[PDB]
């Protein structure tokens, strides 16, 4: 990427001041629930500003800054692709389930994570990607040891270094390894992004097989969904107890979330604590509240 | 804004 200059956050606010109005648009009817794009905006601009505020001067030592270059370009191109969503799906965004939305809500999660990645690549904002503290020991010794003090790399990098332990087994597979880990969409993979993978698909041991057991083969596994998009779309099966899918969590990124329908007809959603994805799921199937994954009614054998 | 929504694991 280019050089990050003081003109380019001025654009990139621009494009923020639109693409919030347009959300704020009653026929939409956006609720306050997390992701809630209303607010991830006004807040990453906030924090671009307390960043901005600490470079203040060495301005250039920013724009040089690898990562917060990619972050600009990856903003600035998403808040576009709002735009263009808006004008190119015209009066279709404000019909709930349609196409159109469901972008929408997509780019909410994107938003909501590429703010999370900024915080943490930005605590106080002053920098510290080169020293990120890693979650799993494991996963920590081999980003170090694979891209040394690197905060961010090309997708391509980390696919064949990641290949040498764990291995991909094809060019599809890897797509969706991609699409799983690239939470801000921008064909990067960073420090941050990969505590996250890590964090959710432990134990770093059998990193790729357990990914592939809790989301290539399992029909529970909901790719970029929101709480209530989990349980809209359980609403289908909502009294069919038993129904359950899992996502990620929006607000405790790097966590699960589980979503079910009780015996008596209800939807709840619990993200684990004090016991791995793994092991709720194995419990839960056998007490009769993790039984049908997605209304399916053959559940996956976890316990291989 | 604050949540609500999370429910705790039935076990």
């Amino acid at each position: 990427p280019g050089t990050v200059d003081k003109k380019m956050v001025e654009k990139c606010w621009k494009l923020m001041d639109k693409v919030v109005r347009l959300c704020q648009n009653p026929k939409l009817a956006l609720k306050n629930s997390p992701p809630y794009i209303l607010d991830l905006l006004p807040d990453t601009y906030q924090h671009l500003r307390t960043i901005l505020s600490r470079y203040e001067g060495k301005m250039e030592t920013l724009g040089e800054n690898e990562y917060f270059r990619v972050f600009m370009e990856n903003l600035m191109k998403k808040t576009k692709q709002t735009i263009s969503l808006f004008k190119e799906g015209k009066e279709r965004m404000y019909e709930e389930n349609s196409q159109p939305r469901r972008n929408l809500t997509k780019l909410s999660l994107i938003f909501s994570h590429m703010l999370a990645e900024l915080k943490g690549i930005f605590p106080s904002g002053l920098f510290q990607g080169d020293t990120f503290r890693i979650t799993k020991a494991d996963a920590a010794e081999f980003w170090r040891k694979a891209f040394g003090e690197k905060t961010i790399v090309p997708w391509k990098s980390f696919r064949q270094a990641l290949h040498e332990v764990h291995p991909i087994s094809s060019g599809l597979e890897a797509m969706a390894l991609k699409s799983t880990i690239d939470l801000t969409c921008n064909d990067y993979i960073s420090v941050f992004e990969f505590d996250i993978f890590t964090r959710l698909f432990q134990p770093w041991s059998s990193l790729l097989r357990n990914w592939n057991s809790l989301a290539v083969t399992h029909p529970g596994y909901m790719a970029f969904l929101t709480y209530d998009e989990v349980k809209a779309r359980l609403q289908k099966f909502i009294h069919k107890p038993g129904s359950y899918i899992f996502r990620l969590s929006c607000t405790r990124l790097g966590q699960w979330a589980i979503g079910y329908v009780t015996a008596d007809g209800n939807i709840l959603q619990t993200i684990p604590h004090n016991k791995p994805l793994f092991q709720a799921l194995i419990d839960g199937f056998r007490e009769g509240f993790y039984l049908f994954p997605d209304g399916r009614n053959q559940n996956p054998d976890l316990t291989g | 804004s604050f949540l609500q929504r999370y429910s705790s694991d039935p076990t």
